[PDB]
This record gives C-alpha cells, sequence and structure tokens, in this order.
C-alpha cells in the first residue's frame, strides 16, 4: 500500500495550480478518496471528498466554486484542480483513504503530502488543553467535547482518534469512539458518552509523543479539533 | 485374505457398538422436557416480542 | 473364520435388538399428554432479497445474526446485510458447479465446495481491499457434499465416496479420515461444544462420529430411503432426520433408538432441510410441494405453514439469538420471516 | 327522395344485443380470471392477450343502456351519460382491432426468429400497451363532439342523435384518416404475417414425426385470420358511404336506399367480435383449460 | 453520513443486471456416449479448445456451451443430475461391434426412461457408419440378434433395424422430438445438424407457448 503525491511548492497571488497523486499496490477503483490540509501551525482541515463510481462530490465551505476534485481508475490517479489563490492558502495537503461498508475502517491510511506557499451550523469540537507534561510508566488521558450529540437512533457514535509525530502522516488509533485499529497495541482506549470523551493511554512508552487530534464524522463537514500535545 | 479383513473389522465394530451403556426411555422424555420448559421465555418465534425491540420492525 | 465371524455378528445383532427393545418402558406420544399445545403459529415476510440469476443451493447465518451468505447455479456467492438488505460481498467462483457453503465463526474467511471434488476457502480480511482465495484443499475422489469450520484452522467435509475427513488448513492434508458407509453421503452436523458429529448417508442409517479418536461409535437404521437433511437438538444429545419417503425422525444418542416419527398423510414428497429453534420446541421443514411446516417438536402435530415461494424450498435456517428465519428457494429469492 | 319507412332496426338492434349480452359476459370474465393466473410461468406474450379481453368486456358491458332504451323510447338521465357510452362502445372496438394486430405480428416473430425471441422483456410489451390505449383514447375524440345534437330534444339518444355540419374537405379528410388507420394497415399487417407464419411452418422438415401438430396450428391461424375479415370488411366499407350520405353530400335516391337499408346489419355483424375472439382465441386451446 | 453502503449495493446490482443479459443466450448442450465411441476424436476434430469438463463455441453468432461429464455420469441418483436447464442431450453410440450393441442399449434406455429429461430432446449420432458396412459384408447381423426380418446383407436394412431398435426404447414419445443421424468423419457438417435440432426445438417450444395447439 502506498500513496505518492505530487505537485506542490511557489506561487504568485491569483494563478492556479494542479495537484496529483499516485496510488500502487491495492485496489483503487474500490475506495473512495478524500483531500485533507494543515495550516504551518495549527490544526488540521478537510477539503474536499470525491466516492467510488464519482457519483458523489462535496466540497468545504470555504473552497466551493474554486476547487475541482477528479480521478482515473485505469491508471489509479487522484486530481485537485485549484484557482485563484489567497495567502490563506499556504499549508501542507495530504490525501486519504476511505472505504465505506458494514463494518469497515475509514480514514486508515494517510499519505505523504506536499508543501504549497502562496505569496453557522457546523459542530463545535473542543480540546481540553495544548499541553500536558508526562513521564514515562505512567497512565495519562485526554478529553474532548462537542456542541451536539454525536449518538445516532441505530446505536453508533462517530468520533475518531489519530496521533501525528513529528515530522510523519498522521496514524488512526480509534474509529467510531470504541475500536481498535489494525497493528495499534492494546494499551490505547477510548470511552465517553454523549458530547464528552476521553482516550486513556496507560504505560507510556518512547516515540509516544506527538499531537493528538479528535475528529466527528456526522454530517458533512467533517471537522477537527485544536490538538493536545504530549511532552517528553 | 480381504473377506478374512472385512468380517474382522464388522465383528470388532459390533462389539463396541454393542457395548454402550443405554438408559431409559422416560429418563430422556423428562430431560427434553426439562429443557423446553426452562428456556421457553426467551425463545421469540414462539413467544413474539413487541414491535418496540423487533429488529426487523 | 467367515462363518464364526458371521455368526458373532448375527449373535451381536441379536444383542442390540434386544437391550433396545429391553429399554422401552415409555414413550413420549404418552408423556407429552400434559403439555399445552402451542397453537397457531402465523409469520410474515420481513424482507425479500433479490439478485440471484438461477437457483440458489445453500446459505449459513453469521454469528452476530445479522450477516448472512448463500450460493447459486450460476456460480456466485453473495455476503448479504438483512437489517437493511444491502449487499456487502459479491465473490464469482471458477466453477458454476457448486453445492455447499460455510460460514466461519469468527468472521473473517468463508468456504466452498461442489462437483468438482475440491473445497476453496476465501479470506474476506486484506489490505488490498479484495477477496482472494486462501486455500484450496483437494485429496476426495467423489463430489463434495457438506462443510463445516471448527475455528479459523480446522475443517470438515463429507463426499459423495462413502469418505469424511478432517483438515488442518495451515498445511493442506488430511489430519484424519472416517469411513464405514456404504453409499454416498449426504449431511453432516456438528455438535454445539465441538467434540462430535452425525452423517447421513443414503443407506437409510446415520452414525455418529469422534472428531479426535476416529471411529464411529453409533448406528441408527429405520428409513426407508435417502437421508437429505439432519441437525442437532440445542442441548447436543438428540437429532433429527428428514428422508425422501415424507417422513422426518427424531433419535435420542444415549437411549440408541427413535422417538418420535413426523409424517401426515397429505404429503406425498419428500424433504429437503430441517432446522430447530432456540428452545427446541418448534421443528421446522422444508418439502418439495412449495410450502414450509413448523411442528411441534414434542406432541408431533402441525402448528404452522409458511407459504409465499413459487418452487422447491431448498434452504432454511435460523438465527443464533432465534429472531429470524431464512428460507431460499428454486426461484432465486430469499425471504426472511418473524 | 322516397326515403322508406326504417322502423324494423329498432328491434334488431334490441334482439341482437340481448344475445350478445350473456354469454360475452361469461365468457370474457371466466377468460380474464383463467388469464391471471398464468402469469406466474415464464410465458410473456399473455400480456397482450390480457388487454384484448380487456377491452371486449367493457364493451359488452356498455350495451345494457341500448337495450333499455331501443325498447323503451325515453331518457330520462342527462346527456353526459349518453355521449359518455356513445363514446365507450367505438373506443373499445378499435382497441381490440389493435390488440389483434399485436398478437398476429408477435406470433410471427417467435417462429421466424426463434433464437433472438429469447431476449424480449415483459416491459417493451407494457409500453407498447399503454401508448396503444392513450393514442385511441385521444383519437376516438370525434365521435362525441361531432354529434353534439339534440339540444331541444332531451329524449334523444343514440340512435337518432343529429349532425353537426361540417366542411365537405375536412370532414372527408378525417374520413379516410380513419379509413388508413383503422382497417387497410391491419388487414395489410395480417395479411403478411399469416402468408410468412404459413411458409416457416409446414415447409422445413423434421427426423420426429410431428408433422400434426404444425398441421393443427395451422389450421388455427388460417380460421383466426378469416373471422377477422369476415367480421370487420362488411361495416368498413358501408359507413363511408353512410357517413357521406348522412351529411348530405350524396344525393343519388338509390344508393340512400341501399346504404339505409343494409347499415343495421352491419353493425350487428361487427358487434359479434366481443363474443367470438374469446372463444376462438381461448377456447380450443389444450393448455390453457387447467 | 455512512450510507455510501447502499452506494455500493447500486453499483454491485450494475454489474449483476449486466451478466443477467449474457446468461439468457448461451444454449447448454450434455454429451454422453459409451468409451470406445470415438468420443475423444468427434470432439477434437471439432476445433475446440476429471471432475467436470466444459467447452465453448459459436455458431451463426449464438454461443453454444457443451458440457462433457467423463465417467462420473454412471451415478444413478438424482441429486447428480442437476443437468435441467439443458437443450438438449447428444449421444455418441457406435453401431459397427455388434458385440457392443446391447450395453449402449441398455445405456439408451436407461437415460431416455428417467423423468428428470422430460423437456430436453435427444440427438443420437451412430457412429464411424464405414465398419459397419465392412462387417455387414462379411458377417451376418443374425448371428446376434435372432429378431431380425429382411437380408442380412444389405446395408440398408442393417441401418433401418438398427435405428428402429433404438426408437422403440422410448416410452412417452410425443413429449420431445427424437433425431438421429449417420456420420464417419464429416466433422464439418456436424455444427450444421446439432443447430437445426435445436432451432427446431425452440420452434415448438414457441409453438405452445403462445398458444397455437
Ligand atoms: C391507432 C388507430 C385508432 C383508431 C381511430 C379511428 C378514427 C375514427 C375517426 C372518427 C371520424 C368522425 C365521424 C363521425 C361518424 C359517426 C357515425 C356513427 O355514429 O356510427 C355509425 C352508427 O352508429 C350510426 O348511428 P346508429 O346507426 O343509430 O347506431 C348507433 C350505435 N350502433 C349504438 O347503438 O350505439
Amino acid at each position: 500500500v502506498q500513496l505518492v503525491e505530487s505537485g506542490g511548492g511557489l506561487v504568485q497571488p491569483g494563478g492556479s495550480r494542479k495537484l496529483s497523486c499516485s496510488a500502487s499496490g491495492f485496489a483503487f477503483s474500490s475506495f473512495g478518496m478524500h483531500w485533507v490540509r494543515q495550516a504551518p501551525e495549527k490544526g488540521l482541515e478537510w477539503v474536499a471528498y470525491i466516492s467510488s463510481g464519482s457519483g458523489t462530490i462535496y466540497y468545504a465551505d470555504t473552497v466551493k466554486g474554486r476547487f475541482t476534485i477528479s480521478r482515473d481508475d485505469p491508471k489509479n490517479t487522484l486530481f485537485l484542480q485549484m484557482t485563484s489563490l489567497r495567502s490563506e492558502d499556504t499549508a501542507m495537503y495530504y490525501c486519504v483513504r476511505s472505504i465505506y461498508y458494514y463494518g469497515s475502517s475509514p480514514f486508515d491510511f494517510w499519505g505523504q503530502g506536499t508543501t504549497l506557499t502562496v505569496s453557522s451550523a457546523d459542530i463545535v469540537m473542543t480540546q481540553a488543553t495544548s499541553s500536558v507534561p508526562v513521564t514515562p510508566g505512567e497512565s495519562v488521558s485526554i478529553s474532548c467535547r462537542s456542541s451536539k450529540s454525536l449518538l445516532h437512533s441505530n446505536g453508533n457514535t462517530y468520533l475518531y482518534w489519530f496521533l501525528q509525530r513529528p515530522g510523519q502522516s498522521p496514524q488512526l488509533l480509534i474509529y467510531r469512539m470504541s475500536n481498535l485499529a489494525s497493528g495499534v497495541p492494546d494499551r490505547f482506549s477510548g470511552s465517553g458518552s454523549g458530547t464528552a470523551f476521553t482516550l486513556t493511554i496507560s504505560r507510556l512508552e518512547a516515540e509516544d509523543v506527538g499531537v493528538y487530534y479528535c475528529m466527528q464524522h456526522l454530517e458533512y463537514p467533517l471537522t477537527f479539533g485544536a490538538g493536545t500535545k504530549l511532552e517528553l | 485374505t480381504a473377506s478374512i479383513a472385512q468380517a474382522r473389522k464388522l465383528v470388532e465394530q459390533l462389539k463396541m457398538e454393542a457395548n454402550i451403556d443405554r438408559i431409559k426411555v422416560s429418563k430422556a422424555a423428562a430431560d427434553l422436557m426439562a429443557y423446553c420448559e426452562a428456556h421457553a421465555k426467551e425463545d421469540p418465534l414462539l413467544t413474539p416480542v413487541p414491535a418496540s425491540e423487533n429488529p426487523f420492525r | 473364520e467367515l462363518d464364526q465371524l458371521r455368526q458373532e455378528a448375527e449373535q451381536l445383532k441379536n444383542q442390540i435388538r434386544d437391550a433396545r427393545k429391553a429399554c422401552a418402558d415409555a414413550t413420549l406420544s404418552q408423556i407429552t399428554n400434559n403439555i399445552d399445545p402451542v397453537g397457531r403459529i402465523q409469520m410474515r415476510t420481513r424482507r425479500t432479497l433479490r439478485g440471484h440469476l438461477a437457483k440458489i443451493y445453500a446459505m449459513h447465518w453469521g454469528t452476530d445474526s445479522r450477516l448472512l451468505v448463500s450460493a447459486s447455479q450460476d456460480g456466485k456467492l453473495i455476503i448479504w446485510d438483512s437489517y437493511t438488505t444491502n449487499k456487502v460481498h459479491a465473490i464469482p467462483l471458477r466453477s458454476s458447479w457448486v453445492m455447499t457453503c460455510a460460514y466461519a465463526p469468527s468472521g473473517n474467511y468463508v468456504a466452498c465446495g461442489g462437483l468438482d471434488n475440491i473445497c476453496s476457502i476465501y479470506n474476506l480480511k486484506t489490505r488490498e481491499g479484495n477477496v482472494r482465495v486462501s486455500r484450496e484443499l483437494a485429496g476426495h475422489t467423489g463430489y463434495l457434499s457438506c462443510c463445516r469450520f471448527l475455528d479459523d484452522n480446522q475443517i470438515v467435509t463429507s463426499s459423495g465416496d462413502t469418505t469424511c475427513a478432517l483438515w488442518d488448513i495451515e498445511t493442506g492434508q488430511q489430519t484424519t479420515t472416517f469411513t464405514g458407509h456404504t453409499g454416498d453421503v449426504m449431511s453432516l452436523s456438528l455438535a454445539p461444544d465441538t467434540r462430535l458429529f452425525v452423517s447421513g448417508a443414503c443407506d437409510a442409517s446415520a452414525k455418529l462420529w469422534d472428531v479426535r479418536e476416529g471411529m464411529c461409535r453409533q448406528t441408527f437404521t429405520g428409513h426407508e430411503s435417502d437421508i437429505n437433511a439432519i441437525c442437532f437438538f440445542p442441548n447436543g444429545n438428540a437429532f433429527a432426520t428428514g428422508s425422501d419417503d415424507a417422513t422426518c425422525r427424531l433419535f435420542d444418542l444415549r437411549a440408541d433408538q427413535e422417538l418420535m416419527t413426523y409424517s401426515h398423510d397429505n404429503i406425498i414428497c419428500g424433504i429437503t432441510s430441517v432446522s430447530f429453534s432456540k428452545s427446541g420446541r418448534l421443528l421446522l421443514a422444508g418439502y418439495d410441494d412449495f410450502n414450509c411446516n413448523v411442528w411441534d417438536a414434542l406432541k408431533a402435530d402441525r402448528a404452522g405453514v409458511l407459504a409465499g415461494h413459487d418452487n422447491r424450498v431448498s434452504c432454511l435456517g435460523v438465527t443464533d439469538d432465534g429472531m429470524a428465519v431464512a428460507t431460499g428457494s428454486w426461484d432465486s429469492f430469499l425471504k426472511i420471516w418473524n | 327522395c322516397n326515403v322508406t319507412n326504417v322502423k324494423f332496426q329498432y328491434s334488431l338492434y334490441a334482439t341482437t344485443y340481448i344475445l350478445i349480452f350473456i354469454p360475452g359476459l361469461l365468457a370474457n370474465s371466466a377468460a380474464l380470471w383463467v388469464l391471471c393466473r398464468f402469469i406466474s410461468k415464464k410465458n410473456k406474450a399473455i400480456i397482450f392477450m390480457i388487454n384484448l379481453s380487456v377491452a371486449d368486456l367493457a364493451h359488452v358491458l356498455s350495451l345494457p343502456l341500448r337495450i333499455y332504451y331501443y325498447i323503451s323510447h325515453h331518457w330520462p338521465f342527462q346527456r353526459a351519460l349518453c355521449l359518455l357510452c356513445f363514446y365507450l362502445k367505438y373506443l373499445n372496438m378499435y382497441a381490440s382491432i389493435c390488440f389483434l394486430t399485436c398478437i398476429s405480428l408477435q406470433r410471427c416473430f417467435f417462429l421466424l426468429k426463434p433464437f433472438r425471441a429469447r431476449d424480449w422483456k415483459r416491459r417493451y410489451d407494457v409500453g407498447i400497451s399503454a401508448a396503444i390505449w392513450i393514442v385511441v383514447g385521444t383519437a376516438c375524440l370525434p365521435f362525441p363532439i361531432l354529434r353534439s345534437t339534440d339540444l331541444n330534444n332531451n329524449k334523444s339518444c343514440f340512435a337518432d342523435l343529429g349532425y353537426k355540419q361540417m366542411n365537405a374537405v375536412a370532414l372527408v379528410g378525417m374520413i379516410t384518416v380513419a379509413e388508413l388507420a383503422g382497417f387497410v394497415i391491419p388487414v395489410i399487417i395480417i395479411a403478411w404475417c399469416t402468408w410468412k407464419t404459413t411458409i416457416s411452418l409446414r415447409q422445413p422438415p423434421m427426423a420426429f414425426q410431428g408433422i400434426s401438430e404444425r398441421q393443427k396450428a395451422l389450421r388455427m391461424v388460417f380460421m383466426c385470420a378469416a373471422v377477422f375479415f369476415i367480421c370487420f370488411t362488411p361495416y368498413h366499407i358501408n359507413f363511408i358511404f353512410y357517413t357521406m350520405v348522412k351529411e348530405t353530400i350524396i344525393s343519388s335516391c338509390p344508393v340512400v336506399r341501399i346504404a339505409l337499408y343494409f347499415h343495421p346489419f352491419c353493425l350487428c355483424l361487427a358487434s359479434l367480435c366481443c363474443l367470438l375472439d374469446p372463444i376462438l382465441y381461448y377456447f380450443m386451446a389444450s393448455e390453457f383449460r387447467d | 453520513e455512512d450510507k455510501a453502503a447502499a452506494e455500493r449495493s447500486k453499483e454491485i446490482d450494475k454489474c449483476l443486471s449486466r451478466e443477467k443479459t449474457y446468461v439468457k443466450r448461451l444454449v447448454k448442450i450434455l454429451l454422453l456416449g459409451a468409451d470406445n465411441s470415438g468420443k475423444s476424436t468427434f470432439l477434437k476434430q471439432m476445433r475446440i479448445i476429471k471432475g467436470i469438463h466444459e467447452y465453448d463455441f459459436e455458431i451463426k453468432n449464438v454461443p453454444f456451451k457443451m458440457v462433457d461429464v467423463g465417467g462420473q455420469r454412471s451415478e444413478r441418483k438424482r441429486w447428480f443430475e442437476c443437468f435441467d436447464s439443458v437443450t438438449s442431450i447428444l449421444f455418441l453410440v457406435d453401431s459397427s461391434d455388434f458385440n457392443r450393441l446391447t450395453e449402449s442399449l441398455n445405456d439408451f434406455e436407461t437415460i431416455v426412461n428417467n423423468r428428470v429429461f422430460s423437456n430436453v430432446s435427444i440427438i443420437l449420432f451412430l457412429n464411424k457408419t464405414d465398419l459397419l458396412e465392412e462387417k455387414v459384408q462379411i458377417v451376418s447381423i443374425k448371428d446376434y440378434f435372432l429378431e431380425f426380418e429382411g437380408d442380412p446383407h444389405c446395408l440398408r436394412d442393417v441401418q433401418k433395424f438398427l435405428v428402429e431398435c433404438f426408437r422403440n426404447k422410448r416410452r412417452d414419445q410425443q413429449q420431445k422430438p427424437l433425431y438421429h443421424h449417420f456420420t464417419t468423419a464429416i466433422n464439418t457438417e456436424n455444427a450444421r445438424l446439432i443447430f437445426r435440432d435445436v432451432k427446431d426445438t425452440i420452434l415448438h417450444d414457441n409453438l405452445k407457448q403462445l398458444m397455437l395447439q
């Protein structure tokens, strides 16, 4: 499995650019794809979505009318065409993979992203803190809150937890508020109830420091939290 | 002597089956009836549940 | 020599017949006279699942009581979600002549087989997002009639050559074989605790097998023609047979003889499938006159009829929680009753 | 001119309609019930036959008010009812003709091209059925529109409504369009289909001696065609002259006498279809009687 | 919301409804014959391409699938006879070896008299057709059948005798037509014969589904 991006660099105000992504090692025509963004010193921000069979296309509120998403299956390629650039478009752009059926695991593989430099009824989610000093061998917890109840009438709670290490792409820890992802050690846990969620890490170890993010997937647009840093 | 081997195999199998501890029919009757009576409350297709807890309606 | 062994076999058969006669001190047809009848049972169709292009031959419920798998004569498996009727997977096979299905207890694998004398095992959870063949088991002489998982590592199969086999999937070699039948074997059923199993094999005879020791323990007789279905009573010490002379029967593994027969004068067609309900009070049977009959297991009367298919009912199953029934027939539809 | 006393026509219509009424109802209702139980098999042609029966049934239900009027000589209702029944009869007759044509064409194509005919679906038949119904319904409007008469005679109805005065050119154009789209095209189609079926049903030999089935099929085809022709030709040959005379265009006395004398018998003959067709199409076959 | 499951299900239905169109054109024929009937040579001389074998080919833009059951066919069990969707059955039977005719007759009357094949027509290929001629001119056919009436050394009499002996084994003759032919090494017209017989079968089916008798 591998996703590799291209197209970044420096651009003048106005003008245009086209970013592309190449996939290898999996069945590209059965997955849906997301474009996500991150400002230089801020949190993550969601940009666009294209579905399998090219049936559904969604944009963010602050990008409609300037951005266009497209895909090509016989060559396994994804395109984002972007025009009329502002200074608020300087960021790092990642491409993300996601498949939906009964019991699947969305957002479970991220690419490596590229850097581009330019010369409400939405749900609100709040992180508790910006940093928490920790010591190895302890048990630590993080929490975040929402402005709505994320529990639906069919029994699912749509809260996701990701971890980003220094210099790397994010990685899925918890999906749908209780479940572990493949290859994640069983010392991570997460639970809570409507409008209050808590993640617990037991027995901190090295290379387990960085920033933690919580996200919702109940209605579009998808929104991220501010970020919690752990310092060792 | 394949016929000898077949006859010996059949004889050994019948000897194995003949030496089985059996019980009376009445005890089997009581056991089946008791099991059916014990779990009667949790059987949905015999005691239909209200539609509020019905996953199919 | 041969004559002495034959005489001893005859003497042992006389001993067995006498031991079975001496134990008949009562019957269910009299003891169950104190049981209140279940009354009239009425069921309605909740969902109808469409999409197969030919006859349907097998199905198997998952262990979460929500997902199920079915196989058809056009050479396909489909994995269905039944709460919403969504299709979750569609798997194309290597040969259109398929006759059996199984669904793994953990949910990671499925299996299939048929007239090609091979049992194929498919993996449902791969990083690439597709379904690929994990193993092919070969070594039987006749076609494959039934297959049931024990866990992710072991499987058991029966053939149309008078044999049964227990296989270790990792190496692909037969761990043990079970022999002794004379005709083709139709069906087998596993015990709830997974220590023994039973099979019926066209002799109007049924045999009980131990998985690990590898020998037959008990043999039951009494039908007049082929045995086409078999299953266990929920507590694992009784089983029910359905045959091709329009008759079902109940056997008990400890008393070593028959208890009841289920048959009515208006049926002149054979059985295709049997199953029990969660508490053991209802017995469901599928027939060749296009309808399904719901019997009261203890009194031996008819409590209900399911009708609505236009052709033979070949598949029939009851969930692990007991809250639904699924039937599959030759008109290429599946129906869910509740 | 010397117009004869045309009075016998009332008793003729009354007796003919009484005779047609009862057995037509019984046969068509039983046939509809029978046909609704063969939809479960793989058969697909049956669709057209369903529609045919429906048309004929609604034909025979349109008679009783005529039987009432032709013997009572009084119409104690409103004019909308008179025009409604007057419209229904002709709508149903022409729908019946169209569906007979479609039946013959399908019957030909499944015997001329046996392999391709396995890719035909029922929804195409439903589409064609609905299109025929709609076109005939919107085409049969001049029958009540143009006879909007007897505004001062509320006791007059089906038989002796007046005639609105129309231009000669428009009237003759309309009558020619009716004649072309009602009689000539179905006749040509049925003749061509009968010929092409007879060529490819008896000519090809076979090893298995099954000549009897081919001959029986040929007999049924020929007899259906003959009944159609004989029932429906005279009315469509006399209608044009009768309508022209009734519109004062034709003034020669002998042809007026002949037309006014002949028309009622042509109507009675054309009205026999709603009784003959159920017997001829599905009370001789072997496979429906179960 | 995670309702992309529904869209995925619709995509799967879009492929099933595509294969449903192809599964209504294919014509399936079940092949049966004797051990020495020249089966291998017959099939290998038609230029086409152990459980069950299947062969595919096309005649006049119609796809034919020939299903060969290689020696498993001896099963006398209903569940094995799951071949009731076939258009017809094709028998290859030898006639030159006079001592093998009884076996072929017993096979034929065992297959044709079964119920499950009531809706399928039957084609009969009398095979090689020339060693029979050589046998007739040297030996008499009366030495094996004390039932023949006629000239023992005329090939035509032998042919009619064999064909009538085969046709007499079946019952309920009018259910579906039985065709027969004589072939030696033609291999080039066999497609024509099979095509014509299947076409006539479909024509008889249409004359009945359309209520013409
Ligand atoms: C696609 C195809 C479709 C088709 C269409 C067609 C067209 C048309 C079209 C149409 C055109 C218009 C014209 C008009 C005319 C009218 C006539 C009539 O009415 O008829 C005849 C008769 O009627 C006369 O009268 P009595 O004689 O009186 O009689 C009465 C009755 N019979 C009753 O009873 O009712």
